[PDB]
Formats: C-alpha cells, structure tokens, sequence
C-alpha cells in the first residue's frame, strides 16, 4: 500500500516570490495529479500528468518529477493562491496531506 | 466455420509471471475480434497500427498471443516507444508494431489474503532488451571489479523482486492481466481470415 | 571504483542567487546518487536521495536533477544557513566513492 | 455548462442506512467513469468508491468493502451510493466526481458541490 | 526517533590495535545493515567497511581489507569495528551509517552518526 506524504504542514512565501510543493510517495508511480480546494469550496483540478496545466489555471504554475518525488512550483505566487493543494494518484485510496499555502 | 481458441488464452486458470511470460502461436484458425471488442469487460483495448472494427475482414497468416501479469499502473509501458522498469527489462515491444494490447482487472483472481508471492519481475539486468526477447536466467547479478559465482553477497543481488499483491492494495496496484495480440505476415498462404 | 568529479571545487554566491553544483561520474550509474550537506565541525546530513527524492525535514529549495552520467543539484534562493560543503555519492556499484567538496563561502 | 448536484444528505442513526443521490446532466453520461470522494472534518480527503464507465468494474477500498454498494443508471442520468451499517468514521463531506477517460485511471476533472452526512444518534 | 552514537576512539602507535563501538537505539537493529565510512581531517570522505543484516556477509574496500574485521551483536544493539595492524593513513573520524531499506543491501544510506576521532602519533 501507499501513503502519500507532503511536508511541511503549512508553507508560506511572500507575494510574487517562488515557492515549491512536494508530494513524496513510498514507492514508484508514473504520474501525479494536483487538486486544489479553497475554504468552503469543492476541490478542482490544476495539473494532470505532472506537467500539463488545466483549462482555467493561470500559466505561472508548473511542476515536474518522476518516480518517488513530485513537484508543484509557482514562479510568482499571488494573493488568490490562499488554498489547500492536495496531491493524489491512481494508486493510493488516500489523498495527500495538503500544504495550505498561505501568503506572507 | 470452426472458430479459433481464444478461450485458452484469455480466461485461463493461471497466467505466468512477466519475467518468464507465455508465448502462444495461433495457426489454422478463424477468429472474430469483434467478440473481443464488443465484450466491454476489458479495461484497455488499444490497437497500434490496425483499426479495431475493421479487424474481421483482414486475413493474416500467424497471430502471436503473449500473456503476462503486471502491476496496474505499468500497463502504460506495454506500448510502442515507452520505457521504464518493465519496458526495458521484462517485455519490450518494437517501435514498428502492429497489434492490439488488451488489459483487464484481475484482483479477485490473483490475490490471496496473505498475498501471492509467485508473480515476480526482473529488477537487475546487464543491458536492456531487444524486442520480443525473454530472458529466464536465474544467475546472480554483479557490478565493479569482482564477480560472485553464486554467493549472493554485497555487490551481488538476485535478479528478481516479488510483487506484493494484497486485496487492499489500490485500484492501480491491483494485478492486471494483459494479452499482447500481435500480427505478422510471412511469405505463406492465408491461414487466419475471420 | 567509479571516481566522481565534482565541479566547481570552490565558488562564492550571494543571498538569493540560483547556484548549480554538478557531479559527473565515469561509469554510467542508473539514478543511484545521494547528496549531503556537511556543516564545518560535525557530521554530514542526507539531503537528496535517489537523485530526485527530497528527504523529509529538508527545506524544499534544494532540488536534485539529472540522469545518466552527469547529475546536478540546484538551490533556488541561497539562504544564510547554507554556507557548507556539498558532497555527492554514488551507490550503484557497492564500493562507495564520494565526491570532492565545494566550499561555498558567502560573499 | 456541466454541473453535478448532491441531495439526500442529512443525519442518520449509527447502524442506519440510506442512499446518496447525485444528479448529473450536460455531458455524455454513459461514456465516462465516476467516483465518490469523501472528506473527514480533519480536511484529509479519501477515495471511497469507484465505478467504471460501463458498469462492469466496481472498486472499493479495504475498509468499506462490504458496506458501500455503488450504483449507476444511465436512464435518468443519476448516480447512487447505497450506504449501509455506518460506523463512527463515515461522518464526512461526500463529493460527486466525473473522470476524463473511459476508465478510473484518468484525472478527475469536474466535482460536485458536496453533501453533509454525519453519524450521531 | 532514529539515532546513532559511537564511543571509543583516541590515539595509537603504528602497529597497535583499537576496537570501536557503534551503539544504536530507536529502530529495528537486526533488519538494518550498517556500514562505516571514514574521513581524514581536512580531506574528502571515504568508504571503509560494512556488514550484512545478521553478520553473514561483509565487504570492505580493497585499500583497507585484510587488516580490518567487523562484528555486530543483535542481542546488544551494538556494532563493533576491530582494527589491527594500524598505519598512518587511518588517522580519521569514523562515522556509522545505516540503511534506508531492509535486508536487501543494494543501496542507500539513511542517517549518519556523530563520529569519534581516531588518530595516530608517536
Ligand atoms: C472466457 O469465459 C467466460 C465465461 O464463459 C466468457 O464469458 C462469456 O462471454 C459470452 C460472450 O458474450 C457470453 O455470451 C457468456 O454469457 C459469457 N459467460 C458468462 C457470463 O458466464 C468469456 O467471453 C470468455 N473469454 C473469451 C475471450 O471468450
């Protein structure tokens, strides 16, 4: 079985600067998806297959990685990115923890 | 109008593991791939160079059906051009392929509560595979200047790791049975027509 | 005995610079490499493992990359608690051969 | 354009059973797979039910297999999740989810709004 | 909390002897093979010795082997490094690492010790 871990618990980077997110798997998986919820709202999809932006997300977001480490990095964070960012794959049954990116 | 054995290759009682897969030849047959296509119990029915609905009126001379069992997430690596663990060490398809790759879920069938430890896969090999090439070689593997000769010590490891197949594993780590239907054309008369 | 060349051997970089340290082998290992960070006076610490996987508890500005023969580490914005040396180490072949050293003094 | 609503959530008794309905219309329903995703109030999401596109492949995790029976009907274009014999762990926010491929392997594109279920007396 | 700590160390004349000790606590000791790695002062790192999960197999570097021997004890949570026929090139700190994996030996150290200074003089 697989537990997907995200560390640290709550990350914070000041406005316009670059932060990155981690999603570490206990084994090897091919891809990794990234869903994002705001407070009091259902989560929506941002990235499928670790590098493709969804139709609706701004094109500052990105991410890479394969195997046992997956990323979601923002080159310049904005004030609407005050949210939880859950990573999830096909092979888990359980989502990631969710680093609540709050601005600084 | 005597139909071909596909009830020997699909609903078999036990498939083989991937590092020694099962190659079976089809000869003196008449098939019907629409029954394979319009069964709707398969999960991944991708054909890679012939259109699937026109497959019935296409008359070949030998079909090769290879059967093995992989992890559910690694069905992507049974395509022409993909690389990875299974692709370059276990079962490599050539990048001029024309065939159909079939896959469906088989957890209830291949998973004990303690977990089946008889499905294995190749982890260490000297180089990659040329296509359609099996290597059933249980010799230990080695790295820098000194050879082992069967000691299994540091720097020497068994070329196999076991699949962990538990009934609570995930929809992507459940054991998937795949069948790589592969077509050929030798300088010979037509033997399978449909 | 895969001796690894770690280059550059010494450099300086100010706060907020994107630095890149590369480590290149002779025999092609297959994504079995780990980095380290040795503060001057005590033991090394495992930062990057298996050439991409960031170890837990480490600040996420560290990020290893590369595959094949040569491998690279990079830091996004250099922080004033990172003026240490970074060794690279293979573990494909079992005789372990570590790097050379990179004395990153901040100017 | 595409929208999925949840209705049928309330408060049930411990050991009680009810049926969560998810209405869906606006897209081609019988060519996509769907799933249920629950969220305990520690805000840690969790996969709880998964059905294929046609209806021949049904998937449940190791904890709720034998308590939750998923359903699918393309006539009214709905989705049913038949809860039964609930423990104290099923107090959550249950979501309705549409996949992108013809199997459960693909990414989850569109989500529902969310229904409240709790296990309390 | 996984932690390793060592004791011993000191000085020895060339040709003498010294036994080191690596006492570990906080994890399953019998399922995690451990190795030694040395570092001459002011120089780079170096690999010296190792042992398997139950003392079955050992493998040293070719530059040190023959004069060294390693031993461990699963009932005492200790790892020993018995040195003999000492020279000037061994005057180094001797860290104690442990594996990331279990019972497979094919790669990956996990956490490092604290080291104890071993030097030679006259
Ligand atoms: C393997 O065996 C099963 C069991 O018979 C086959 O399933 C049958 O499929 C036909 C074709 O639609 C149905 O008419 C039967 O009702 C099915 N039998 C059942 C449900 O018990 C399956 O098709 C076989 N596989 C192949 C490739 O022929």
């Amino acid at each position: 079985q697989i537990v997907l871990t995200q560390s640290p618990a709550i990350m914070s980077a000041s406005l316009g600067e670059e932060i990155t997110l981690t999603c570490s798997v206990s084994s090897s998986v091919s891809d990794m998806h990234w869903y994002q919820q705001k407070s009091g709202t259902s989560p929506k999809v941002f990235i499928y297959s670790t590098s493709n932006l969804a139709s609706g997300v701004p094109s500052r977001f990105s991410g890479s990685g394969s195997g046992t480490f997956y990323s979601l990095t923002i080159s310049s964070v904005e004030a609407e990115d005050a949210a939880y960012y859950y990573c999830h794959q096909w092979s888990s049954w359980t989502f990631g923890g969710g680093t609540k990116l709050e601005i600084k | 109008t005597n139909l071909c054995p596909f009830g020997e290759v699909f609903n078999a009682t036990r498939f083989a593991s991937v590092y020694a897969w099962n190659r079976k030849r089809i000869s003196n047959c008449v098939a019907d791939y629409s029954v394979l296509y319009n069964s709707a119990s398969f999960s991944t029915f991708k054909c890679y160079g012939v259109s699937p609905t026109k497959l019935n009126d296409l008359c070949f001379t030998n079909v090769y059906a290879d059967s093995f069992v992989i992890r559910g997430d690694e069905v992507r690596q049974i395509a022409p051009g993909q690389t990875g663990k299974i692709a370059d060490y276990n079962y490599k398809l050539p990048d001029d392929f024309t065939g159909c790759v079939i896959a469906w879920n088989s957890n209830n069938l291949d998973s004990k509560v303690g977990g089946n430890y008889n499905y294995l896969y190749r982890l260490f090999r000297k180089s990659n595979l040329k296509p359609f090439e099996r290597d059933i070689s249980t010799e230990i593997y080695q790295a820098g200047s000194t050879p082992c000769n069967g000691v299994e010590g540091f720097n020497c490891y068994f070329p196999l790791q076991s699949y962990g197949f538990q009934p609570t594993n995930g929809v992507g780590y459940q054991p998937y049975r795949v069948v790589v239907l592969s077509f050929e054309l030798l300088h010979a008369p037509a033997t399978v027509c449909g | 005995d895969i001796q690894m060349t770690q280059s550059p051997v010494s450099l300086s970089a100010s706060v907020g610079d994107r630095v890149t340290i590369t480590c290149r082998a002779s025999q092609s290992i297959s994504t079995w490499l780990a980095w380290y960070q040795q503060k001057p006076g005590k033991a090394p610490k495992l930062l990057i493992y298996e050439t991409s996987s960031l170890e837990s508890g480490v600040p996420s500005r560290f990020s290893g990359s590369g595959s094949g023969t040569e491998f690279t580490l990079t830091i996004s914005s250099l922080q004033p608690d990172d003026f240490a040396t970074y060794y690279c180490q293979q573990f494909n072949s079992y005789p372990w051969t570590f790097g050379q050293g990179t004395k990153v003094e901040i100017k | 354009e595409v929208m999925l609503v949840e209705s049928g959530g309330g408060v049930v008794k411990p050991g009680g059973s009810l049926k969560l309905s998810c209405a869906a219309s606006g897209f081609s329903f019988s060519t996509y797979a769907m799933s249920w995703i629950r969220q305990t109030p520690e805000k840690s999401l969790e996969w709880v039910a998964a059905i294929s596109s046609g209806g021949t492949n049904t998937y449940y995790p190791g904890s709720v297999k034998g308590r939750f029976t998923i359903s699918r009907d393309k006539a009214m274009n709905t989705l049913y999740l038949q809860l039964s014999s609930l423990r104290s762990e099923d107090t959550a926010m249950y979501y309705c989810v549409r996949h992108s491929g013809n199997y459960v392997d693909s990414v989850m594109d569109y989500w529902g709004q969310g229904t409240s279920v709790t296990v309390s007396s | 909390e996984v932690q390793l700590v060592e004791s011993g160390g000191g000085l020895v004349q060339p040709g003498g002897s010294l036994r080191l000790s690596c006492s570990a606590s906080g994890f399953t000791f019998s399922s995690y093979a451990m190795h030694w790695v040395r570092q001459a002062p002011g120089k780079g790192l170096e690999y010296v010795s190792s042992i398997s999960s139950n003392g079955g197999s050992t493998y040293y570097a070719d530059s040190v082997k023959g004069r060294f021997t390693i031993s461990r004890d699963n009932s005492k949570n200790t790892l020993y490094l018995q040195m003999s026929s000492l020279r000037v090139e061994d005057a180094a700190v001797y860290y104690c690492v442990k594996h990331y994996q279990q019972q497979l030996l094919w790669g990956g150290p996990d956490v490092w010790g604290q080291g104890t200074t071993v030097t030679v003089s006259s």
